[PDB]
């Protein structure tokens, strides 16, 4: 029956690369922007 | 650095300047009061905070306030 | 009736409208 | 530029680290009639040699309760401690005592730097020093 | 009165008993230090890219077997090589993003603490923001490719293992 | 009378109204610049080795996907893989080529144009053939491992496609 995620939704396809974005691939960069941000020098 | 003031009800008992493990405190002359003496904190940059000197005020209320600010290296208390 | 692949897409490129203007009035802001 | 025999201590974890280096290190000296041993304000027992002594340390409170230290815990008391503040350019400046004699005792000289003639009950309240940048005891007047 | 007056065999750091270390034989052995002075982060004379590039070969190429051995994709042997190669991968791009921001963060102006021009940690060699970043570079190719490395070998384990038990020689 | 003398939003290039340049939104606002010099190229401090290898391995990875959608092997899925990743090894190596030689050509004694000692191009900050060296082989190394970590990626659609759907926790 489900053997893998699946998309019964229109453009099934946008939580397959939308979830690694949000969650394990932007946010390191993100975090390294606001650390710079946060520890530049006057 | 924290903020020390000393208000005209001192007495110039000298026990807050005793209490100060970092030595911001000592005694001028003054004749406001009938021992001749009220404390000072010059050596501001110096307090921690911990408000011994409070502690060992008998005056009510305190002759002398500290109130805590801008926190630096020496203020934390930091070896490191 | 279910929403289409097209219905999708224009709600993705119409949220970079409010995307980019909540980036505008956080750097108005001041950070 | 410090004159004194550094007290013979083991080392110990307690001690100068990078800040000490790259901040600020203080010292403090003594004069001792007898080698003997004291409590270090970093943990451990060391020995002040005869004479004059010299020990770095990382605050300027463990310089003053090691110099409470030596004028309550001997007898005869050591009372001719100086402290020194050494900056990481070498610099070394005299802080205690400030004037020379010792703050618990009254100078002519000294100088008022803290007093404010009120009595605390009569600070200036807090709604009209509002968008101004001074808070209520950093002020002038009496309400 | 005892207080160093007899030899021990704990001594202060570097001689002088108000730094905050001891000389143990942990850190101040012949056999210790000979192996701590002579590992790529301390082996004196070297270029901070060499230096990284050892230490990210070393690194990059044991990465790769904890999620091969235990990963989600264990059960199989090719999913499992490649899911341990993209978390060698992974935990390389992540680290270097980390040693690029703290150079970018800590070398601003004089910085503090240990990259201080005044700081004596004998411990962190690398003062220049230069060295930081070829460091950065050099960790991620080493890193990269000995986890690339560990993985090829762990893709052919049939044939090394059938070459080192002398299968091809039939 | 009107010619600077009102307060617009474009404004003289670095002040100066004799210089071929305007200070318009796109090259001197906030946005613009935080995103433009914080770019590998223009990032400040990096050594020319770790900006090259960033700009390698960003443009090596998307090199690869033209000619796997578009090229000759289409048809099929792994020599649609090899013909992108082969593209972008060869566009990767003629490009280095090209930094290569425009170092060699140019760096010859003063240098002529914007590398000339008394050159003011903010915009054009590797000044010393060794920047463009180190250049070359960064760009060089970290395009040549991007494209081939795009190829991995590509090849492995089927496992990748099978971990992030969760079909491997069965
Ligand atoms: C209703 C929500 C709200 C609103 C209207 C504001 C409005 C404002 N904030 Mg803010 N803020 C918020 C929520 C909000 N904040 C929350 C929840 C936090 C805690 C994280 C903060 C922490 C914060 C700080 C430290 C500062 C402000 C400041 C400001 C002012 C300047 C604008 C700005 O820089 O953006 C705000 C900057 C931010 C970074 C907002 C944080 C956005 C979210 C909460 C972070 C989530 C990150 C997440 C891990 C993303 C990673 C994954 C990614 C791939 C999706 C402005 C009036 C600045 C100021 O000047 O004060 C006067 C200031 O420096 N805020
Ligand atoms: C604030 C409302 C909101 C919330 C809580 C969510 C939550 C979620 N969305 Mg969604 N989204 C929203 C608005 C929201 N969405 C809008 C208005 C659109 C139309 C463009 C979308 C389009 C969208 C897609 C295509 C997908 C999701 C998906 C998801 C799920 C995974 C996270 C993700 O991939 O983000 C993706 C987000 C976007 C692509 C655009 C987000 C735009 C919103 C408006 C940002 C809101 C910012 C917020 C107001 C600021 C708060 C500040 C801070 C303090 C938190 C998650 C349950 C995924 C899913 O369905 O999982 C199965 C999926 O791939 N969303
Ligand atoms: C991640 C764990 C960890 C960390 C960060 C440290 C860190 C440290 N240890 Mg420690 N230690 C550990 C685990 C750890 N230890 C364990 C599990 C034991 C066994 C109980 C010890 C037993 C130990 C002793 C007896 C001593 C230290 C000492 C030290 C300090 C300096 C040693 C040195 O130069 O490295 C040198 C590195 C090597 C010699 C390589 C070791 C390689 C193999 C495994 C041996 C340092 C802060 C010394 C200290 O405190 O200095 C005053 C000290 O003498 N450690
Ligand atoms: C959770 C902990 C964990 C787990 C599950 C693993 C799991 C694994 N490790 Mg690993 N490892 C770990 C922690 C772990 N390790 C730690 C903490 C260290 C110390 C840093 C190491 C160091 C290590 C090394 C050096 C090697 C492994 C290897 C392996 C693989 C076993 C051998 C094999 O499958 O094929 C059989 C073996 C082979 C197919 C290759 C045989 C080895 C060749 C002939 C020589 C390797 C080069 C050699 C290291 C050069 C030395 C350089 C210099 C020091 C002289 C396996 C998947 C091996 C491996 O990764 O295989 C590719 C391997 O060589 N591990
Ligand atoms: C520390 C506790 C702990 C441990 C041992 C594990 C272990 C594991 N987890 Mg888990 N996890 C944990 C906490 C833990 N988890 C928590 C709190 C959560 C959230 C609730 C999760 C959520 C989670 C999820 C969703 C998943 C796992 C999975 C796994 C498995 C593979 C993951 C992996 O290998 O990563 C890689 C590890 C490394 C890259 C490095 C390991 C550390 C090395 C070995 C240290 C070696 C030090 C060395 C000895 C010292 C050297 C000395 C020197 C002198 C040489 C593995 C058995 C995965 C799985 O599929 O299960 C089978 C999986 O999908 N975990
Ligand atoms: C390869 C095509 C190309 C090239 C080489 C340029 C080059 C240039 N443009 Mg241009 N532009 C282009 C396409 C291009 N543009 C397109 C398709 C449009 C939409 C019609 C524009 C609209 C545009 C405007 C309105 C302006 C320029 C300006 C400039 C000059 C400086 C801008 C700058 O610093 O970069 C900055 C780079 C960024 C801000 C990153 C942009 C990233 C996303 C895509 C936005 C520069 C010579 C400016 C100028 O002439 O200076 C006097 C000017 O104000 N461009
Ligand atoms: C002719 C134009 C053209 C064509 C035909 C393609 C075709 C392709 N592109 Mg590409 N691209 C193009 C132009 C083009 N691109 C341009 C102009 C840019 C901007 C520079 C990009 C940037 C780009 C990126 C970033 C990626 C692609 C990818 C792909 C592949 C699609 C996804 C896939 O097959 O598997 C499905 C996807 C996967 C198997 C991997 C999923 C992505 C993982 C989870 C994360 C990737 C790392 C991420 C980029 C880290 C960000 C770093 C930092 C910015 C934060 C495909 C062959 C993807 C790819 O190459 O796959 C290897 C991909 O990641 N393209
Ligand atoms: C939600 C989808 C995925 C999220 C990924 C992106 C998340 C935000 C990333 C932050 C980058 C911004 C850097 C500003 C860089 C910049 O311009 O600096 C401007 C300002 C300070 O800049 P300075 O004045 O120092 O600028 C000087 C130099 O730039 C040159 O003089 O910084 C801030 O305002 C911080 C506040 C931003 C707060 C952001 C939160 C608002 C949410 C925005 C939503 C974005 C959606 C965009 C896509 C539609
Ligand atoms: C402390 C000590 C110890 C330990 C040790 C250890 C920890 C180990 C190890 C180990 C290891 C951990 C090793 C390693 C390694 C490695 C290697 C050997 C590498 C490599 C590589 C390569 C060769 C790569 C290549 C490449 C590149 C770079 C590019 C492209 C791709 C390729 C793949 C080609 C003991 C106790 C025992 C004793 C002695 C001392
Ligand atoms: C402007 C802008 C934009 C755009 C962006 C873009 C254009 C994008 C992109 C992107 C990209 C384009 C990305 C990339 C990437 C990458 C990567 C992530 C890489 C890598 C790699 C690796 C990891 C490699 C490795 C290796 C080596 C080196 C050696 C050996 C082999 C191997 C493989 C291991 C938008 C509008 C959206 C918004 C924002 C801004
Ligand atoms: C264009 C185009 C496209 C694409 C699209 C895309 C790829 C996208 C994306 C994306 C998106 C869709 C996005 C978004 C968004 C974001 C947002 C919407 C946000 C927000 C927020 C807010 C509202 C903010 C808030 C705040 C404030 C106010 C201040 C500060 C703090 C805070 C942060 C809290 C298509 C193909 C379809 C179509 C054609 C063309
Ligand atoms: S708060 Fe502590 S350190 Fe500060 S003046 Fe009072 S007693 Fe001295
Ligand atoms: S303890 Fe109080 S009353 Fe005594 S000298 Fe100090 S401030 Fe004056």
């Amino acid at each position: 029956d489900a053997t893998q995620l699946e998309g019964a939704y229109a453009a099934a396809w946008l939580p397959w690369i939308m979830i690694p974005m949000i969650t394990y691939i932007l946010p390191f960069p993100i975090f390294a922007i606001a650390f710079l941000w946060i520890e530049r020098e006057g | 650095s924290h903020s020390v003031k000393i208000y005209d009800t001192c007495i110039g008992c000298t026990q807050c300047v005793r209490a100060c493990p970092t030595d911001v405190l000592e005694m001028v002359p003054w004749d406001g009061c009938r021992a001749g003496q009220i404390a000072a904190s010059p050596r501001t940059e110096d307090c921690v905070g911990c408000k011994r000197c409070e502690t060992a005020c008998p005056t009510d209320f305190l002759s002398i306030r500290v109130y805590l600010g801008a926190e630096t290296s020496r203020s934390m208390g930091l070896a490191y | 009736m279910a929403l289409s692949d097209s219905q999708i897409f224009l709600a993705l490129a119409l949220a970079l409208i409010p995307g980019f203007l909540a980036l505008r009035l956080a750097t108005e802001l001041y950070k | 530029a410090l004159t004194g025999s550094m007290p013979k201590f083991g080392g110990s974890t307690g001690g100068l680290l990078t800040a000490a280096f790259v901040e600020e290190r203080y010292a403090i000296t003594w004069t001792s009639s007898k080698e003997q041993v004291f409590e270090m304000p970093t943990g451990g027992a060391a020995t002040m040699n005869e004479g004059e002594n010299l020990l770095e340390l990382a605050r300027k409170e463990q310089c003053l309760a090691l110099g409470a230290q030596l004028r309550t815990k001997f007898k005869p008391k050591i009372t001719d401690y100086k402290i020194y503040r050494i900056f990481p350019n070498g610099e070394t400046t005299f802080i205690h005592p400030a004037d020379g004699v010792f703050p618990e005792k009254v100078n002519e000289g000294r100088g008022y730097s803290g007093k404010k003639d009120r009595r605390i009950g009569e600070n200036p309240n807090p709604a009209t020093i509002k968008f101004s940048g001074q808070n209520t005891f950093e002020t002038d007047m009496k309400s | 009165s005892d207080a160093y007056i007899s030899d021990d065999p704990i001594q202060p750091y570097q001689g002088n008993p108000q730094l905050g270390n001891l000389a143990t034989p942990i850190n101040s052995s012949n056999l210790a230090k000979a192996f701590i002075n002579n590992l790529p982060a301390y082996r004196p004379g070297l270029t901070p890219f060499l230096r990284g590039l050892e230490i990210g070969m070393a690194h990059g190429y044991f990465l790769v077997g904890p999620e091969v051995v235990f990963g989600p994709l264990k059960e199989g042997s090719h999913g499992a090589n490649l899911s341990g190669l993209i978390t060698a991968i992974y935990i390389t791009v992540s680290a270097c993003l980390g040693i690029s921001i703290f150079a970018l963060a800590t070398f601003q102006g004089d910085p503090r603490g240990t990259y201080n021009s005044h700081s004596r940690d004998r411990l962190r060699p690398l003062r220049k923001k230069e060295d930081w970043y070829q460091l950065s570079g050099g960790i991620l190719m080493g890193s990269l490719g000995g986890a690339i490395f560990a993985y090829a070998l762990l893709e052919n384990f049939e044939l090394l293992d059938s070459i080192l038990r002398g299968a091809v020689n039939v």
